[PDB]
Order: structure tokens, then C-alpha cells, then sequence
């Protein structure tokens, strides 16, 4: 009589257990009788252990609980383009019902060593610091990581909003964070168009555990679905240090044994379960990637936590945001010491692998030699040229909000750059000559775009030398 | 013991002495006990009752009106941590303690007590005299000064500080050295006889050292030397 | 009967009931096949590892895959044996994973293969061997200044891109080659992109035919990162044993193996030691490392990626894995840049074998001289730098000569760097390139070219290439 | 005059290059020491959370 | 039958707990149906807790345990001489059994404070710096600490070697070593000789923790049957910091609230309970004397950590080797400033001292 | 007092202000009542439940078509440790911060708002 109904014996702080349900699966869907959804984690002798998707306010001791048969899962298709949904598939922006007709299990195994390909595509994010010093592959997984109020979600939007000429696919999930930010950050992508081919999947902190700990898998659900079909997707993940915390608090309350900083033993299995169903895909397998971009949060610039070692262990590269940096006036504040990119130089265009070997050393040599510089000549014959490039490298490198360039003016700026063309503009006044320098090369420089475009490579040297110095005889310096 | 020496302090009324090797292991000894007994562990795995536990056996360890016990316990301090519980709560039972440690040991000063953690009830001008407390004051200042530059000396070095603070480290090497003395028990090991020292003599060679009269001897004539007049006889043994 | 009942699953962790009088032993294999009765099922296949007898005809066990989709009173087979995989000539240039399955597209194994349990003791004390002899390994370098032991154990150390990948291939082609062993890769932990690239890097240097390589990722349960060494240790045993020949071992990173076994732990829920780590700690190391030696027939010797966590080499999985290494390998990125692969650090690699009673006394004087002129010559570098090279003294200009060739000597070229240069290699025997640098340390060659030792194999050929630079 | 200028250039550049060597020695020091404490404060917090854990 | 036959009720990760067993008493042998022998050491009210002294894969829940009726036990006698034990006393280097006689309970009682003379024999070490500037005497604990590799083992086997022309039995104990070592260092033993008056006692590393726990007792106890018969003893124990991580590893296992650094409360107990058998005794009780090496390995060179501090309060004295100086050629690195033999000088020779 | 502000936010349409004199105390105070529940501890001794209890307080501060409310918190840092739970959830939930620095006011600036500690978004 048990076999598919159960009773509720405990109830609080989001978990309930239940008497009964002897035929429920690990990870099932389960009903509850006023309506609200559960899923059943802890399969124990004599109880199971729910995890409530939704207010248990309204649920009691000796309430009934129903098995749906279900394993969760969440809808996909394209109907999903353009809208906003929770982790379960519900919409919330308020635009009706979506319209998928098929769904798949949140939870599924990642492709296998022999179904994927070598990265060897570019992603360009349109930010000159990442595309030329940590480049990001197709099916390549980035972790970005800083303190708070360091430029992270300025970055994710930057590099969504680039993809509108490309044939990319964009999802951005937000964990535990506030609602009026996320709906700032969807004002802000349907102002830029980038609406027409991004899913939003949200989570705000009022919400559950529970769904903060699917939200993730949600979005791995849903660029599956087009990965799967030949395409490319980018996945962006907001927060997974509030994941981990919403997965710790789901594993306390269910008396699981804890680990170091009270992390479940598994809390590794987890993150690494997540980020390895990214990749790219073989020939045979349709030639579709996915890429994610997963974010952590550290306190005062502490690295050494246990969260962001394993998200560093498991992902390909980090990006590190300093905070004295964005208060120095360096932004995005992108540390080029610290961030690597193992899949770099194969994630590059034949141009801009040409062009950012110089640049590399350049500021490499710079930082170490900044703190010697208030203090005026030290050796004349090279320091003081090194001083002169770095700071001029590192002028170039800044770059405003939703202003993404097209990666051949970045090319081209960089050679202009290293190649010497900048040694004699005052520092003060370079943003002002790269600005000017895009709009020249919108009316006259056609044609090294064109080629840059075509065929990946850089034009003739005279051609574009010529070009440098035609627009230095018209630049004026203040 | 406390049981024998309280039957002599009370039913005869008579002074005892009593020595106590390593009061610490008294502690260990309930710690290890105390996990089987059913109690939930303390901070560092200690017993929860270990403050009770050592004012019980503490407070039975006093002088009254019938007689009198003077007691000296060896305390011993693990892996050199001094905020260890044990060492911690048995500080507030003491009248007058003495902090041996292994910085000086190593440096060579015997008996590497340290001379500013350690401290006493009866250093009053009211009880040992007014240019005892004057000396013994002047030698903790002086020496608190050395540790305020040990940072710049380090570093640094010698030739930055100014007259005056090169002054006192010269002065401070020599009082640093001249507190270490030769034992009786020692002799065992070094072959040299030991010597005692009355506290007036202290108070003159230490008062001497202050105002500078050996400020042109060598720092070594004053180890291991015991009386002021023998750190002049080690001086002109060497030399000077 | 033998058939087990689940009735408790927690994540990773999964109870089974079995009848009284019939449990399974510790480290047994569990295999749970259900095929789904109705929709409201899903299909299973999954194998579960013993841990612990819980008592009640109870036992708990370790999932190797997900644990999604298992229902309470689903029927589990005993096979009566510890995991078991397949062993012999069939096990060369293929992929498997920890329970043996192979992973790659050639097809699976026959079922009637010979299959070894990856759970045994450690060989006993009387069949070891009573002396220790080098394992000659063709790279002057590490047959100079730092020789391998066999059957002993070796870290390797160093950055991204200095070439570990490529030493591992010319490691593993010059002991097939020379004497007619094989090598075993162990991927622990492994990210599954740099695992596709690895195999496609054995697969087009013609190396592949010769290893057996094995895999667990990361996103595999803990339990299954756990055993993935042991899998690879039996292969390699298997040959040790009923062929009595030497065998390599490569572990991709063994500080993945000491973690997963600390979440095994954590799982179990057993209380944590030191900085956190499994109190087993140093019972599963040794477990592991013992049965790495060389005995009467044979011998394994191990090549070992370590990672310090947070640079601190007292942190005790270092201390706990350094207990047991006879040699250290350094790469140094200054040596790549510089032109001189395989970029190994002569001075930084230490070796315990590098003691007259092993390595004799001429070669023993021999690396010591060159260590030593190697130190003077980093000694003379800000002077040179700073005072300048007629500054230096004669005895100066005498050793710096001296060590710029010997550092050069030290350069070789690799049967598997062909496919960047062209150049075919060569394999240098120890005696001959004991030879060669006591010839250079005496100043017989003072009068050839500096560059003309770079990347050479024999003294003799360093002639030849003088002779064809004029 | 221009000899005592020499000396007096080389004597600080000598000067802090000691006090440099100084300064990395007692940096290499104080990094043994933080890494002591690092792990001894670990152990401490998971001990604790472990023995919080147990007495349930 | 009940009364002297259990029955097991859990098994894992070496520890057993069984039903029954009414008349077993508290550090009894027990021996499972399997051939592997065991320790009970918590007699509850209705269960025994029994400590697996070998492997315990073989053990399964529901097997025969019976009683022995013997406490912990070591064999002892002159047939154990030359040859290559575990700690029970089985022999492992495959020559054949041992044909001794008695035994000697693995925990007794060290002689008290009238038993006991003063140390005045020398122990000729046969090593220039030792003999020199820490003398040792027969009848001291002498702790040799140093970081990994600094040449530990080679000064203990220098000085068992020097005792072939001097009445002395020496007893090597190897807690947590590689076998290949340990078989090299008995090679090595045998082609100077050493073997006519050594025997090796080995816990690998590779064996369980309540072996590598129990070897340095077994050591001492078989150490004991000379010493009381007037003869002396040379025991070295190979690692004491090995012995402390398997005890800490077996009393986590059984769920003990851990100290500093995790170790247990009595870790101290543990290493005092060793070292107080080491002695020089009166002329009343036939004046032998055990002489004791500990090993303590030392991480960075810190000595100030937990287990050194203990064990240093316990010894009289030690060595300690440098790694920077045993690096830079010196060797054997033994540092003069850190180096102290509190009990030496009244060893020495006249000879020496002047 | 949030509930006493969402009236006036709501019914009215008006935009006002609510002042928490001290944001740390609520957790402090759900980390002491935690305990006696039967909860098991977490990282540092709080509450297992912190994230979402804070969460819930303050998702309700928001801003909405018919009015607002914006809340001015004062935060105490124990120890002055950046780094402790609490303070690290409640900082993610900030916009804006104000400094007031006691060398500003005693140099006769007021209100003696830090120009450069103080950061808006
Ligand atoms: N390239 C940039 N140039 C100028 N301002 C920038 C740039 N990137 C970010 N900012 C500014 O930095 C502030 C914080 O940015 P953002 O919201 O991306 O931070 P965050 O790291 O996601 O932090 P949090 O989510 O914790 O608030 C905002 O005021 C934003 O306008
Ligand atoms: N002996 C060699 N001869 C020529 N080139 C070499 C040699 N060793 C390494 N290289 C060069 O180094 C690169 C390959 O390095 P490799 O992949 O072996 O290093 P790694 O440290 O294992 O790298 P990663 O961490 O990215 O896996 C190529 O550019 C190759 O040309
Ligand atoms: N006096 C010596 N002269 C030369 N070599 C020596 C000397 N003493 C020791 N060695 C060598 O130093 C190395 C390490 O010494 P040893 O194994 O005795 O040290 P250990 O501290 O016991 O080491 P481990 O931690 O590996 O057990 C060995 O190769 C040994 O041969
Ligand atoms: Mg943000
Ligand atoms: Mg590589
Ligand atoms: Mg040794």
C-alpha cells in the first residue's frame, strides 16, 4: 500500500522525510499534496530524504507524498531562445508558456575520451587582454576568478554580447544572485540584441537550495541539446562558490557525514561531474563544442580555499581579477602574471599569435621592473625604454564597458603597438590615438581588414606601415 | 606528597619544603583518561574539567597559620606553546615564575631564564629596597629596548642606529651576558666549580654595568662568570 | 544463492543485504544489471566495491559509476573476487578503464582472456633482490648525474611546456628497443581533452604499440580514481611475473590518488587526520608503493608526477610520497629556451644511486668534477656579467670553457624529437658517455667549437660534426 | 675627493645589497613559519567541526 | 564452548568486534578461523574488540574466534640470533622455523628505582664524532633525530657492525621502511659478518598498522631475555615517527578524540612505556644493561614539533644531523651546537676525556 | 521593520528608508539558535542555513513599480576579518559603501565621509 504513496513524519529548513515510497529511485521527482515538487536524495532503511523545490511553509506532518516516476529532467529546444526560465523550465519573465516538445535528464554522462576533437577554434571574447594574452578555445573550459566588485559579470556580458556575428549560441545561469541585477543584465542584453540567441536560467538567493544546486545542471541540460545537433554553445556560470554552499547546507541537513570547512566528501565530484561535459566534439560525432566559463568568488584574494583549488585543478586556465588593480584604474584589471591559458596559441589566428609574442614580454618585463620606477633613472641605455613600453602596453590594454572591438582592429593595434609606432605618442594621449586609429581604418584601411578577415593573417608589411604613418601625419598630439 | 606534607604543615606545625619534578603530567594523565570516562572533548582534546581539576589539587598547596609550605614546580610547556591550555590556566596559581626558553639555551646563556616573562609578587620597593627595584627596572628597560631594535639591528645592521641606541645594545650584550651564571650541578658537564652569589653583590655588579664602568671589556669575559670581580680576572686572563 | 538486496542508497555509498552465512569478503566486486519492468524504471549496470561489514547481514559498499535510478530491493550478484582485469600481449595499445573495459573503438576483450585481481599482497621479503643494479636508460643526462634504480621509484618535476611528454616517449621507446620491455600510463585523474591528446600523441610517434595505457577522469566517482593505479600495477605485474622482464610505470599524478582517497574516507566516514587527510594515509601509499620492486625474475620501476599542494613540501602527502622515491628529475624552463633539450637540471635531480658502491669509482669522480665545474660556472655568472670576461682570471677562462661544452654534452637528440627536426637520435650507453666527459673534462676537444657539442649522442660525433663545420 | 666619492657610491651599493640578502632570508624564515600555521590551523577547524558533528 | 569460542560481528579497516569469548581476559591472543592472529582489547558488556594483527580481507562476518589462554606474546632465545622476524616472531626469511622455548609477555613492567646503576661502561660506536663529542654509554637512550636522508640508518649500522669484537647483542627493529632497504641493510650485515650476533625484527611499510604499532615491543621484549640474564643489548628502533602515525591511524579508527596535530592523548604514554625498559642494572640483579637508538625523522629540520619534543623529554640526550652540512659533503652532519649526551663523559675512557 | 516598511511601499507607492543598526547580529543570533535545533555545525561554527536566511531578509529590499525601499546597513566585522562567513554573505548583497574615518572629523570635515574608501556600483 506503500509502494507509491508516502507519508511525511519530519519537516524543516527545506527537508522533509517520508515513510513509504518503497519503489521511488535515487534522484527521483516527487509530488507533495498541496503541490509543491521534490526530489528524493537519501534513500535510507526505513525513510527517504526530500529535498523541497519550493515553499514548505504549507507542509505538514502526516501530509501524502506522491512518486511521479520521473528521474529529473528539464525541457529543451529552441523555444527557449530569448527567455528567461528557473531550473526547473518554468518561465518567469511573464511572456506565456514555452513551447518545447521534448526533454532530457539533467544528470547524464559526459562524452567520452574517443568522441572528442583537439581544440583548435577561437573564441573571441572582444576584449584585447584575454583574446591576445589568455585565449579561450571552442569547448575550452576558463575559469574566471576574483573578489567582489572586480569586473566578472562585466566580462561575461562583454563576451556575450560579441557573439552576434558568429554562429554561437549563449547561456548564462545565474546562482544566488539578486533578482534586480538579473533583470538589469537581461535589460541590458535585449538593448544590445544579444536576446535573440541567449537563455537566461536564473536562481536569485530567496530561492530554495535545492535549485540553486540544479541550476548548473539545468544549463548543461540545455547546450547539450544544441551541442548535440552540430552547434556551438557558451556557458556561463555566475557563482559556483554559492553551488558549493547551497550543496553543503543540502548535505548538513541530511546528516551526511562533513569534510574540511563542512563540505560533504563529494562536494569535488560534484564540480568536476559539472564542467567535463564540456568539449569539443570529433568529425563523427557532428563537429559540435561546448564551452563554459565558470566563475568563483574569493575573500580579500584568498585562493587557497578549498573551492577555488578544486575548481582551479579542474578547469584548463584561470583569470585572475585583482581588486588593487580596478582601484589602481587598470580595468577589467586582468593580472597577465597569474592567468594562463593551457590551450593557448592553438585558440589564436595566425595574426594575433604572430603579434602577441612581443607583447607577452614586453609587460612581463614591465611588471617586475614597476616598482622601481618612482624612483627616476636606474639605466638609461634600456630601462627607461622598458618603462616607456610597458606603460604604453598597458595604456592599450584598458577598455570601457559593452564596447567589444572586432578582433583584426585589435590585431592591428597590437602590431602597431610592438612594432615601435607608439614610442614617441605622450602615454596620456594613447587611448585617444587607438580611438582615432579604428575610425581611420574604418575609412581608409578597408582593405587590410578585408584580408586580416579573409585569410587570417597579416597584410603586406609596407601596406599597413604605410598606413601607420599616413595616419600619424594627420594625429595631432595634445 | 601533598598528603605527607600536609601532615607535617599542620599536625607539628612545622616549615616544609616541596618539590614537585613535573606538575604538567598530573594534567596528561587526566587528559588520557578522561576520553574513555564518556566526556566530550575540550578545546585541544583536553579534559573539560580540567580547570577544576588543577585548582583542586592547587589550592590544598598553601601557607596558613599552624605552618608553612613553600612549593617549586617544574611546569612543562609542549612543543614550546605557551598558550597551551595546561601552561595557560596553571599561570594564575603562582606567586613568582620563572620562563626558561630555548632561544637562549641555544644561544648559550644557562639558565636561559627569560628576563622580562619572568616575574615576581615581591619585586616591591617596600620589600627588597629601593636601589634594588631601581636597578632591576633600569636592566628590564634597557633590555626591552635591545628587543624593540632587534628588527633594524637584523636587518639593518649597526652602523644606522644612533649614538644613544648603540649605547644600549652595548650595554645590553654585556647585562644579557652577565646574567648567566655557572652551577654547582653543572660542573658535571663543563668541569668548572660553580660559585653562589648574595644578592647584594648582584645588585652592586649590575648597578656598575649600568653606569658604564666595564664598558671597555669584552663581551665574553662576562659568561659564566659568577661575581663582578671575576668577569675582570676572566678579562685580563684573555688579554685586556 | 549469493544474491545480494540494496537497501540504503546515499550518493556514492550504497548498502547491500545479503543472506546470513554468505557475505562477500573486503574488496569484493559487485555487479547490479536491472533491465527496467516498466516505465517507471530506468536501466542500471553498475559495480560496487566492499568496504566494511556493517553487521545485520550487512554491507557497505563504493559505486564506480552514478548511482542515479537504484531502487531499494534490487538484486546484486557476488562475483566471489576483487576487481579483475585482463592481462597479457592482448592489453598492448589499448585504453582501459579502471574496471578494464576497454575505452578505445577496437572492440572488447574475449571473455575467456586470463583476468587478475588489482587487489594482492606485496611479494615477499625472501623473493626480493639482494642487490641493486642500474637500469641503463640511453639518456646521458640521467645516466650521468642522476641513474635510475631498478625497481626503484623516480619523481619527475617540472613546468608546462619543457618537454615531460616527450621524455616519457623516449623513456619508453629506449626501453622497448633496448631491453625488450614494455611501459604501462596510468591516468589518474586525468582531464578526458589532455587524455585524447595524450593518445594521439603515443598513437603518431609509433610508440602506442608498446604501452598499455589506462584512464580514470575526473568526473568518474572517488572510488573509481581510487583503484585506477592498481589496474595499471597489475598489468604491469603480470608481466613482471610470468615473462620476467623490466616494465615502466607512469603515473599521470599520484597527489589525485592520495585526494580521492581522502573523499573515499570522508565518504566512509571515518574521522579526518593531520591537515585533513584519510588516517590511512600512509597504510594505502605503502600499499601501493610496495609492489613496485624488483625481484629474482623481474622488475617495475616507476616514473611519478608529484603536485605540492600550496608549495609546501612538509604538507603530508609530499612528505608521505617523498618517503619513498630513489630519484628525483628536474626540467628547467631556462634550459628549453636555451636550446638544450631534454632540459633536465643538472643540478637541482638528485639520485641515491649516485654513490661509488654502486655507480663505481671513476664515474663517481666523474659526475662529482662536472657538478662541480657546473657550480663554479653558475658561481662566475654575475661576475662575468657585472666585471666582465677579461676580468675573470685564466683559471676562470679555463673553467668557464670548460663548462660551456660540458653543458652542451649534456644535449641529446631524441628518437621522438625526429618529427620536429628530422634527425634520427641515437641511444648513448652509460660507459661511453662516462667516456666522453672525462675525454671533455681533461681538455682534449678544448679546440672544437662550443656549438658543435649541441645535440650530438657520442664523442665521436662530435668530431664528425666539427669535421663537417670545417 | 673624487677616490672618497667612488668608495662612498661602492660602500652603499654593497650596503643594500646585504640588506637585501637579509631581507630574502627572513622572508624565506617567516614562509616555514606560515606554513606551520596553516596547517596547524586546518587540523584545529576540522577537528572541531568534526567533534560538533559527533556530539549529535 | 561459548565461553572460549566468538563470533564475529563487523569487520573493517583492521579492526573486529565479536560476540561472546565470556571468560577472555583483557590483552589476550585471539585466533580467527582463518589462521591470522588478534589483540582483544575492549571487553564491553556484551561484545570483545579485537585489533587484527595481520590481513583481515580473509575475515569475514560470522567466523570462529577462539581463545588462546596465553597474554600478548613473543618467542625469545639464543636460536632467534641471525635470523629475520615479524613482530609475532614468525620467521620471514624463509630459512625454517625458529626452535626457541620461551616466551616473554609483549607489555611488562620496567625496573624500578632501586633495580637500577648508574651508567658507567662505554659503547664504542666505532664513529670519530660520536665517540668524541657524544659518548654513549651502556645502559643509555640516546635519540638520533634528522630530517629525511641525512644518514640515520648509516650510523646505526656503523655501529652495529663495531660490535663484533665486543660482548654485545644487537637487535635492529625496521618500523615502516621499504623492504628493499631493509633487505640490502641484511646483505649488507652479512658480508661484514654482523649476523652472528644481530637479529632483525621488520614491519613494512606495506603491512598493517597494528604491526608497525607492535614492533618496537617486540623488539624490547625479546631484547629482555639477555638483559636479565647479564648480558647486553643494543636495540634500534628505525622509526619512532612511523610507530606514531599508525597508532594515531588505529585510534582514529576507533573513534578517540585526537590532540595536537591529531595525535591521541597518550601518544606520549606510548613512547615513555618503550623507553623506561632500556636500563643499567644493579649488581643485585646480574648487572645487564639494554642500550636503546630511537629514530626520529624531523620535517624541515624543526624541533620543535609535538613528537620530537616528546621524545626528547623522555631520552637521555641527542644527535642531531644537518642537512645542509650532510649536502654540502660533510658526513656523517652531526651538529656539535644541538648535540648533547647527558649521561656521557662518566662513559668515557681516560684516554678520551683527556 | 521590513514588514512595517513593505506597507508603505506597496499600499502608498512612497520610497523609504530602512535602517539596520547591526545586519551581523542576525546571523549571530541564528548561528547561537542553531545549535539547540539538532543542526550539525558548519564551516566556522554558524548556521548551515546562513546563505538562504539572509538571502530571504533581504530579497524583499527591492525596488519595485509602485515604490522602493533602499536600506542603509551599519556592519560589524569581528576582528576586523574581511574573511568570516557572515560578513562575506552579507557583502554580497551590498551596492554601495559608506566609510567614516575619525581623522576627517577631527580635522573639522563633516560628515566625514572617507572620499576614497567609500566605493558605489
Ligand atoms: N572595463 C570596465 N571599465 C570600467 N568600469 C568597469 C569595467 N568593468 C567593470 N566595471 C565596473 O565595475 C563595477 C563592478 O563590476 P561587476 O558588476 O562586473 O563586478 P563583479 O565582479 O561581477 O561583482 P559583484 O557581482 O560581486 O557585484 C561596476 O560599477 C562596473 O561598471
Ligand atoms: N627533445 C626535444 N626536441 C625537440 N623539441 C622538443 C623536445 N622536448 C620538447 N620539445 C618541444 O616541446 C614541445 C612539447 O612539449 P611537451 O608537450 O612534451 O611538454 P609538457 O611539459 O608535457 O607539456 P604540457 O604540460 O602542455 O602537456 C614542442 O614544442 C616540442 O617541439
Ligand atoms: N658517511 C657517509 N659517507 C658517504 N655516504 C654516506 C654516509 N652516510 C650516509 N651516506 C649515504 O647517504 C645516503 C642516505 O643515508 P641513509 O640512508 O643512511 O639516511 P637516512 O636518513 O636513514 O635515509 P632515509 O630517510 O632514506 O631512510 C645513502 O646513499 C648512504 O649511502
Ligand atoms: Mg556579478
Ligand atoms: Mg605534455
Ligand atoms: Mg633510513
Amino acid at each position: 500500500q506503500v509502494s507509491d504513496v508516502g507519508t511525511v513524519i519530519q519537516v524543516g529548513d527545506g527537508i522533509a522525510r517520508a515513510h513509504g515510497l518503497d519503489n521511488v529511485m535515487s534522484g527521483e521527482l516527487v509530488e507533495f499534496a498541496n503541490g509543491v515538487m521534490g526530489m528524493a536524495l537519501n534513500l535510507e532503511e526505513n525513510n527517504v530524504g526530500i529535498v523541497i523545490l519550493g515553499p514548505y511553509t504549507g507542509i505538514k506532518e502526516g501530509d501524502e507524498v506522491r512518486r511521479t516516476g520521473r528521474i529529473m529532467e528539464v525541457p529543451v529546444g529552441e523555444a527557449l531562445i530569448g527567455r528567461v526560465v528557473n531550473p526547473l523550465g518554468q518561465p518567469v519573465d511573464g511572456l506565456g508558456p514555452v513551447e518545447t516538445t521534448e526533454t532530457r535528464p539533467i544528470e547524464s554522462p559526459a562524452p567520452g575520451v574517443m568522441d572528442r576533437r583537439s581544440v583548435h577554434e577561437p573564441l573571441q571574447t572582444g576584449i584585447k587582454a584575454i583574446d591576445a594574452l589568455v585565449p579561450i578555445g571552442r569547448g575550452q573550459r576558463e575559469l574566471i576568478i576574483g573578489d567582489r566588485q572586480t569586473g566578472k559579470t562585466s566580462v561575461a556580458i562583454d563576451t556575450i554580447i560579441n557573439q552576434k556575428d558568429q554562429n554561437m549560441i549563449s547561456i548564462y545561469v545565474a546562482i544566488g544572485q539578486k533578482e534586480s541585477t538579473v533583470r538589469t543584465v537581461v535589460e541590458t542584453l535585449r538593448k544590445h540584441g544579444a536576446l535573440d540567441y541567449t537563455i537566461v536560467v536564473t536562481a536569485s538567493a530567496s530561492q530554495p537550495a535545492p535549485l540553486l544546486f540544479l541550476a548548473p545542471y539545468a544549463g548543461v541540460a540545455m547546450g547539450e541539446y544544441f551541442m548535440y545537433k552540430g552547434k556551438h554553445v557558451l556557458v556561463v556560470y555566475d557563482d559556483l562558490s554559492k553551488q558549493a554552499a547551497a550543496y553543503r547546507e543540502l548535505s548538513l541537513l541530511l546528516r551526511r557525514p562533513p569534510g574540511r570547512e563542512a563540505y560533504p566528501g563529494d562536494i569535488f565530484y560534484l564540480h568536476s561531474r559539472l564542467l567535463e561535459r564540456a568539449a569539443k566534439l570529433s568529425d563523427a560525432k557532428g563537429g559540435g563544442s561546448l564551452t563554459a566559463l565558470p566563475f568563483v568568488e574569493t575573500q580579500a584574494g584568498d585562493i587557497s580555499a578549498y573551492i577555488p583549488t578544486n575548481v582551479i585543478s579542474i578547469t584548463d586556465g584561470q583569470i585572475f581579477l585583482q581588486s588593487d588593480l580596478f582601484f589602481s584604474g587598470v580595468r577589467p584589471a586582468i593580472n597577465a602574471g597569474l592567468s594562463v591559458s593551457r590551450v593557448g596559441g592553438a585558440a589564436q589566428i595566425k595574426a594575433m599569435k604572430k603579434v602577441a609574442g612581443t607583447l607577452r614580454l614586453d609587460l612581463a618585463a614591465y611588471r617586475e621592473l614597476e616598482a622601481f620606477a618612482q624612483f627616476g633613472s636606474d639605466l638609461d641605455k634600456a630601462t627607461q625604454a622598458k618603462l616607456a613600453r610597458g606603460a604604453r602596453t598597458v595604456e592599450v590594454l584598458k577598455q570601457d564597458l559593452h564596447q567589444p572591438i572586432p578582433v583584426e582592429k585589435q590585431v592591428l593595434i597590437i602590431y602597431a603597438l610592438t612594432r615601435g609606432f607608439l614610442d614617441d605618442i605622450p602615454v596620456e594621449d594613447v587611448r585617444r590615438f587607438e580611438k582615432e586609429f579604428y575610425l581611420f581604418l574604418d575609412q581608409n584601411g578597408q582593405h587590410l581588414l578585408e584580408h586580416i578577415r579573409t585569410t587570417k593573417d597579416l597584410p603586406n608589411e609596407d601596406d599597413l606601415n604605410k598606413a601607420i604613418e599616413a595616419f600619424k601625419k594627420t594625429f595631432v598630439v595634445s | 606528597g601533598l598528603t605527607m606534607a600536609e601532615y607535617f604543615r599542620d599536625e607539628q606545625g612545622q616549615d616544609v619544603l616541596l618539590f614537585i619534578d613535573n606538575i604538567f603530567r598530573f594534567t596528561q594523565a587526566g587528559s588520557e583518561v578522561s576520553a574513555l570516562l564518556g566526556r566530550m572533548p575540550s578545546a585541544v582534546g583536553y579534559q573539560p574539567t580540567l580547570a577544576t581539576e588543577m585548582g583542586q589539587l592547587q589550592e590544598r598547596i598553601t601557607s596558613t597559620a599552624k605552618g608553612s609550605i613553600t612549593s617549586i614546580q617544574a611546569i612543562y610547556v609542549p612543543a614550546d606553546d605557551y598558550t597551551d591550555p595546561a601552561p595557560a590556566t596553571t599561570f594564575s596559581h603562582l606567586d613568582a615564575t620563572t620562563n626558561l626558553e630555548r632561544k637562549l639555551a641555544e644561544m648559550g646563556i644557562y639558565p636561559a631564564v627569560d628576563p622580562l616573562a619572568s616575574t615576581s609578587r615581591a619585586l616591591a620597593p617596600e620589600i627588597v629596597g629601593e636601589e634594588h627595584y631601581q636597578v632591576a627596572r633600569k636592566v628590564q628597560q634597557t633590555l626591552q629596548r635591545y628587543k624593540e631594535l632587534q628588527d633594524i639591528i637584523a636587518i639593518l645592521g649597526m652602523d644606522e642606529l644612533s649614538d644613544e641606541d648603540k649605547l644600549v645594545v652595548h650595554r645590553a650584550r654585556r647585562i644579557q651576558f652577565f646574567l648567566s651564571q655557572n652551577f654547582h650541578v653543572a660542573e658535571q658537564f663543563t668541569g668548572q666549580p660553580g660559585s653562589y652569589v648574595p644578592v647584594k653583590e648582584t645588585v652592586r655588579g649590575f648597578k656598575e654595568i649600568l653606569e658604564g664602568k666595564y664598558d671597555h671589556l669584552p663581551e665574553d669575559a662576562f659568561r659564566l662568570v659568577g661575581r663582578i670581580e671575576e668577569v675582570v680576572e676572566k678579562a685580563k686572563a684573555m688579554g685586556v | 544463492m549469493t544474491r545480494g538486496r540494496v537497501i540504503q542508497v546515499m550518493g556514492p555509498v550504497v548498502d547491500v543485504k545479503f543472506e546470513n552465512g554468505h557475505l562477500p569478503a573486503i574488496y569484493n566486486a559487485l555487479k547490479i544489471q536491472h533491465k527496467a519492468r516498466n516505465e517507471n524504471e530506468v536501466d542500471i549496470d553498475l559495480t560496487l566495491e566492499v568496504a566494511l561489514h556493517l553487521g545485520d547481514d550487512t554491507v557497505r559498499t563504493i559505486a564506480m559509476a552514478s548511482t542515479d535510478g537504484l531502487i531499494r530491493g534490487m538484486e546484486v550478484i557476488d562475483t566471489g573476487a576483487p576487481i579483475s582485469v585482463p592481462v597479457g600481449e592482448v592489453t598492448l595499445g589499448r585504453v582501459f578503464n579502471v574496471l578494464g573495459e576497454p575505452i578505445d573503438l577496437e572492440g572488447d576483450i574475449p571473455a575467456d582472456a586470463r583476468r587478475d585481481p588489482i587487489h594482492r599482497p606485496a611479494p615477499k621479503f625472501e623473493e626480493l633482490a639482494t642487490e641493486v643494479e642500474i637500469l641503463e636508460t640511453g639518456i646521458k643526462v640521467v645516466d650521468l648525474l642522476a641513474p635510475y634504480i631498478k625497481g626503484g621509484k623516480i619523481g619527475l618535476f617540472g613546468g608546462a611546456g619543457v618537454g615531460k611528454t616527450v621524455l616519457i616517449q623516449e623513456l619508453i621507446h629506449n626501453i622497448a628497443q633496448e631491453h625488450g620491455g614494455i611501459s604501462v600510463f596510468a591516468g589518474v585523474g586525468e582531464r578526458t581533452r589532455e587524455g585524447n591528446d595524450l593518445y594521439h600523441e603515443m598513437k603518431d610517434s609509433g610508440v602506442i604499440s608498446k604501452t598499455a595505457m589506462v584512464f580514470g577522469q575526473m568526473n568518474e566517482p572517488p572510488g573509481a580514481r581510487m583503484r585506477v593505479a592498481l589496474t595499471g600495477l597489475t598489468m604491469a605485474e603480470y608481466f613482471r611475473d610470468e615473462q620476467g622482464q623490466d616494465v615502466l610505470l607512469f603515473i599521470d599524478n599520484i597527489f589525485r590518488f592520495t585526494q580521492a582517497g581522502s573523499e573515499v574516507s570522508a565518504l566512509l566516514g571515518r574521522m579526518p587526520s593531520a591537515v585533513g587527510y584519510q588516517p590511512t594515509l600512509a597504510t594505502e601509499m605503502g600499499q601501493l608503493q610496495e609492489r613496485i620492486t624488483s625481484t629474482a625474475k623481474g622488475s617495475i620501476t616507476s616514473i611519478q608526477a608529484i603536485y605540492v599542494p600550496a608549495d609546501d613540501y612538509t604538507d603530508p602527502a609530499p612528505a608521505t610520497t617523498f618517503s619513498h622515491l630513489d630519484a628525483t628529475t628536474n626540467l628547467e624552463r631556462k634550459l628549453a629556451e636555451m636550446g638544450i633539450y631534454p632540459a633536465v637540471d643538472p643540478l637541482a635531480s638528485t639520485s641515491r644511486a649516485l654513490a661509488p658502491e654502486i655507480v663505481g669509482e671513476e664515474h663517481y669522480q666523474v659526475a662529482r668534477k662536472v657538478q662541480q665545474t657546473l657550480q663554479r660556472y653558475k658561481e662566475l655568472q654575475d661576475i662575468i656579467a657585472i666585471l666582465g670576461m677579461d676580468e675573470l682570471s685564466d683559471e676562470d677562462k679555463l673553467v668557464v670553457h670548460r663548462a660551456r661544452r660540458i653543458q652542451f654534452f649534456l644535449s641529446q637528440n631524441f628518437h621522438v624529437a625526429e618529427q620536429f627536426t628530422g634527425q634520427p637520435g641515437s641511444y648513448v650507453p652509460v660507459k661511453e658517455t662516462v667516456r666522453g666527459f672525462k675525454e671533455i673534462l681533461e681538455g682534449k676537444y678544448d679546440h672544437l667549437p662550443e656549438d658543435a657539442f649541441r645535440l650530438v649522442g657520442r664523442i665521436e660525433e662530435v668530431v664528425e660534426k666539427a669535421k663537417a663545420m670545417g | 675627493l673624487l677616490d672618497a666619492k667612488a668608495s662612498e657610491h661602492a660602500a652603499r651599493m654593497t650596503a643594500m645589497k646585504n640588506a637585501t640578502d637579509n631581507a630574502n632570508e627572513l622572508i624565506r624564515t617567516l614562509t616555514l613559519s606560515y606554513n606551520r600555521a596553516r596547517q596547524a590551523a586546518i587540523t584545529q577547524e576540522i577537528t572541531e567541526i568534526v567533534a560538533g558533528a559527533n556530539a549529535l
